[PDB]
């Protein structure tokens, strides 16, 4: 998971 | 009650694919971001969307690829449906060498602008940050308006980060064509959101070794300037  | 969805084609779906971000910026790249793409290709080419597929493009060429696609003759389409990948704050989405401002992306397709749009829906998908607010969730003249017939399908709330998974694509993407390749037959474009809305909301949580990333949560946003229903069948 990551954030854009 | 309806808009009309039985014009010879379907209209338009413009997906604009941004990954890989000029080193000078200092934007990470998006990983995960091509299998939503290839989701949402997919997805609209079954709902009948003649799709174009963008990746990379520069604030500049965003700006003209908006442009040019507003310049064409949509008289023979139902509908227009644009869908922008990128790194995002409020109100603004990233080319590769920096910021676009959506409002500006957006006005190209006014009622009074793209005369072959006038009373069609435009939808605009839009996966990006909305900010860096994160959720820590809680357990259990004229005859119609220029602005008229919009609506943003937001992935998150008004200045939240947006969630992506590298493997799996981002949350309201991967959601977003689950929902629409079940229910595009069946139910009403609004209540086919909430649906999305609510998968988005309840089946994902994010997972961190940092704990001011981890156990986050992310509820998407629908702004609806539609004044009728949208049925894809």
């Amino acid at each position: 998971d990551e954030v854009d | 009650n309806s808009y009309k969805m039985d014009y010879p084609e379907m209209g338009l779906c413009i997906i604009i694919n941004n990954k890989n971000f000029h080193k000078s910026t200092g934007m990470t790249s998006r990983s995960g971001t091509d299998v939503d793409a290839a989701n949402l290709r997919e997805t609209f080419r079954n709902l009948k969307y003649e799709v174009r597929n963008k990746n990379d493009l520069t604030r500049e060429e965003i700006v003209e690829l908006m442009r040019d696609v507003s310049k064409e003759d949509h008289s023979k389409r139902s509908s227009f449906v644009c869908v922008l990948l990128s790194h995002g704050e409020a109100g603004i989405i990233f080319g590769t060498n920096g910021p676009v401002d959506l409002k500006k992306i957006t006005n190209f397709f006014r009622g009074d602008r793209c005369r072959s749009l006038t009373g069609k829906p435009k939808l605009f998908i839009i996966q990006a940050c909305r900010g860096t607010e994160l959720d820590c969730g809680i357990e259990t003249c004229h005859k119609i308006p220029v602005e008229a017939d919009f609506l943003y399908a937001c992935s998150t709330a008004p200045g939240y980060y947006s969630w992506r998974n590298s493997k799996d694509g981002s949350w309201f993407i991967q959601s977003l064509c689950a929902m629409l390749k079940q229910y595009a037959d069946k139910l009403e474009f609004m209540h086919i959101l909430t649906r999305v809305n609510r998968k988005v909301a309840t089946e994902f949580e994010s997972f961190s070794f940092d704990a001011t990333f981890h156990a986050k949560k992310q509820i998407p946003c629908i702004v609806s300037m539609l004044t009728k229903e949208l049925y894809f069948y």
